[PDB]
């Protein structure tokens, strides 16, 4: 599962969790099982307008 | 005092469970010996400890 | 006020929507021992203080 959020919201792609991503946007299962993999696209994902 | 052997056991049984009943009251290392208090005041994530 | 001469704020008789705090995105660090703040809503205290 592929996305993109900002840096305060990367907390909330873990079970248990809430807030904005994990409520309305995508939420793990409390007894999930896997990875989570996350780094900064600053460079890539962002414009100067 | 003559019938104190049956007595006795009578008692014996229900001290035990008195005493069974009064574990009832015990946190056990929880934060609240009442199981409804625990499901009221935390998320299943250390609900389940 | 300054950390040595923290300021308590007593709360009471009134109505607290903590959806307001745990809403905001004003927050980094929003960290509760012994309680889930959504349950919160559903809960009713006898000392608040701030």
């Amino acid at each position: 599962d592929s996305f993109v959020i900002r840096g305060d919201e990367v907390r909330q792609i873990a079970p248990g969790q809430t807030g904005k991503i994990a409520d309305y946007n995508y939420k793990l299962p409390d007894d999930f099982t896997g990875c989570v993999i996350a780094w900064n696209s600053n460079n890539l994902d962002s414009k100067v307008g | 005092s003559a019938l104190g052997k049956l007595q006795d056991v009578v008692n014996q049984n229900a001290q035990a469970l008195n005493t069974l009943v009064k574990q009832l009251s015990s946190n056990f290392g929880a934060i609240s010996s009442v199981l409804n208090d625990i499901l009221s005041r935390l998320d299943p994530p250390e609900a389940e400890v | 006020a300054s950390v040595y001469a923290w300021n308590r704020k007593r709360i009471s008789n009134c109505v607290a929507d903590y959806s307001v705090l745990y809403n905001s995105a004003s927050f980094s660090t929003f960290k509760c021992y012994g309680v889930s703040p959504t349950k919160l809503n559903d809960l009713c205290f006898t000392n608040v203080y701030a």
